[PDB]
Order: structure tokens, then sequence, then C-alpha cells
């Protein structure tokens, strides 16, 4: 599994982005997938997760009502719609593919990772 | 004399032997003293009228049975026991109620006492429709199911039998206890897997009822048709297969 993120960029507070994570090589249609983020001097933190059987979603408390995770198996891509962005959303956002059934919140339990895409929200 | 079948033969020895068996093999519960567990179980219903059992009667047992399970990997189920349990044998980080110590002790068993004796009634025990709802068996399952459902977080999964009339039954343990104890402060989504017996069953009126019950608690709902239970177990085991 090779993962590649795109869709990041520079926006004003209140703005929107749509991140996508496209899989080359092996399909990930039967893996749970998650978006994580990492601000300059901090540890990776869970943003959102999605299962593979029924594509059920899961969000960090800071993401609820603002971000939407989704996937499209045919395209081999996971999406993160981000609305109402704030400066403290500024970070490198990465997608990860896990194993088993559920999308957990612990980065070290995910096997495959992309390089990430920069998200910068100005004040 | 009650309408239901009596306490299962050799119930004391069976419960004790299940405790010994579970605790000696599952390392997370090795600390448990199985004699204490039995004494606490027995104390819940012995010398008590079997129509006046409360959850508090089972509290000492609940406490000995304390088990810190991963909240995010719970599989609930309804009228599809064998497949739900096969599933947790394949996807071994997930569990059903009956994969916990307390669920494992009581599974498929029946028990009650009498108000005027310290004896176990092997002749008959209350039937929940015909005699009384608040009997030793019903109250146990109601207590442990409620607590199990309260422990759940993140995405909770439920397996349902799609071959039967009332795929979701609001009068089942899942329908009347478990679903109303999923806390919205930590459960974000219930995912239903409707198992087929050889159409789109997620459209069935009873699934819409479940969706509605769940929506009102501010929890999201997903539903999935499992057409081929055999392929499903195979693909969960090895998702790298090109057939999935």
């Amino acid at each position: 599994v090779q993962l590649q993120e795109s869709g990041g960029g520079l926006v004003q507070a209140g703005g929107s982005l749509r991140l996508s994570c496209t899989g080359s090589g092996r399909t990930f249609r039967n893996y749970p997938m998650a978006w994580f983020r990492q601000a300059p001097g901090k540890e990776r933190e869970f943003v959102a997760g999605i299962t593979w059987v029924g594509a059920s979603t899961l969000y960090a408390d800071f993401a609820k009502g603002r971000f939407t995770i989704s996937r499209d198996n045919a395209k081999n891509t996971v999406y993160l719609q981000m609305n109402s962005l704030k400066p403290e959303d500024t970070a490198v956002y990465s997608c990860a593919a896990g194993r088993g059934i559920v999308a957990g919140r612990i980065p070290a339990e995910y096997a495959d990772w992309g390089q990430g895409t920069q998200v910068t929200v100005s004040s | 004399t009650w309408s239901g079948p009596g306490t299962t033969k050799r119930f004391p020895e069976t419960v004790l032997a299940r405790c010994v068996k579970y605790t000696e093999i599952h390392p997370e519960m090795r600390h448990v003293d199985c004699q204490s567990v039995w004494d606490a179980f027995k104390g819940a219903f012995i010398s008590k009228h079997p129509c006046d059992i409360t959850e508090e009667d089972y509290q000492p047992l609940m406490k000995l049975g304390t088990q810190t399970v991963p909240c995010n990997k719970i599989l609930l189920w309804s009228r599809i026991k064998d497949l739900a349990h096969q599933f947790t044998q394949v996807q071994r980080d997930m569990f059903t109620l009956e994969d916990t110590l307390l669920g494992y002790l009581a599974d498929d068993l029946t028990w009650c006492g009498e108000f005027d004796t310290s004896k176990i009634n092997y002749q008959s025990c209350p039937d929940w429709r015909k005699d009384c709802s608040n009997n030793p068996v019903s109250v146990f399952w109601k207590t442990v199911s409620r607590r199990f459902a309260e422990a759940a977080c993140d995405v909770v999964h439920v397996m349902l039998d799609g071959s039967r009339s009332k795929i979701f039954d609001k009068d089942s343990t899942f329908g009347s206890v478990e679903v109303h104890n999923l806390q919205p402060e930590k459960v974000q989504t219930l995912e239903a897997w409707v198992i087929h017996g050889g159409r789109d069953l997620c459209q069935d009126p009873t699934i819409k009822e479940l969706e509605s019950i769940i929506s009102k608690r501010n929890i999201q709902f997903s539903c999935k048709n499992i057409y081929r239970p055999d392929k499903f177990l195979q693909c969960v085991k090895n998702p790298e297969d090109s057939s999935c």
C-alpha cells in the first residue's frame, strides 16, 4: 500500500478544504482508514476514522460537526472535508491504513502511511 | 410452581467450572477467585423470592467480574448467536458479552431460588411473560447487558438475523436494553450487519425503526447487507484476497 495525500493549502479562518488520500499499488477497500494530524512541535493526533465493512465514521472531539471523512472504494481514495477551519487546525494531515475491523485512535497501530499534506489557516 | 424450566442440572459445579476454565486461560482475569465469584452469584438469588430480584442483588458479582474491555471493539448481536461468536473467534480483538467472564459464566443456563429456603429450585423457575419479569435470569442479563452497552464507545457493531420476521425486535434484549444504553457522549456510530439465509434488507421497516431509535440518541447509523456469511468470515480473516 502506497498512500498519497493532496488537497491541502492556505486558507483564511472560516474557510474550507477537501483533503484526499489516493492509494496506488494494492487496494485498501478492506482496511480501516484514518486521518491524523501533526502540528510543528507536537505528536500526531487522531482526526477521523472510517471502517471498511459498512464505512462507519468516527471523529475527534475537535472535528465533530466540522469535518467529514468518507471513502470511495472504486477510486481507492479517502476524503476529509474540512469546514469552519481555525488557526489551531494548522498542521500536516496524513492518512493511514490499518488492519482488522475498527479505526482506532492510536497512530502506532496503523501499518501504512502517506507523507502528508500541509494545512495552514491564517488568522 | 412456575411455568419456566427449572435450574440447569449441576448449575453450581457448572458455573464454578466455567469460572475456573475462563480464569486459568484468559490472563486478564487470572486474579479472580472463582469461589468468591460463585458465593457472590449464589448470594444474588438464594433465599429470595424469584420475582423480586434487583440489579443491586448482582452488584457484588459485577464487582468481582470487573473487566476493562476495549470500548471501541464491541460486537452486539441479536438472535444470531453462533455466527456472532464465530466472528469474534476470527477477529480476535473484538468481543461479545459472552466473551467476557460474566457473560461466559451464565450463557445458556437457568437458575432460581425460593423465598423460604436456601435451596436451588431445579423443578421450575419463572417465565418472564407468564410469571414475572424480575427473575434471577432476566435480571442478570438485563444488568450485564446494560453495563456492557454503557461501556461501548466509538463505532459499536451489531449483528442481526436477516432471515427472520423482525430483523430488529424492539422487545429483544438488544432492542429494549442495549440500544437505549449506548451513551452519545462516547458512541458515535452503530453499524448493523444484517446476515442473510439465501434483496436489500437495510430497507426493512424494522431497520428504519432501529435507525430512528439511534438518531434520537444523537448517534449515527450505518447498515450493511452480509449476503454470504462464509465469504465475509474469509475476507475478515484475509482481506488481501482478490475475491473481496
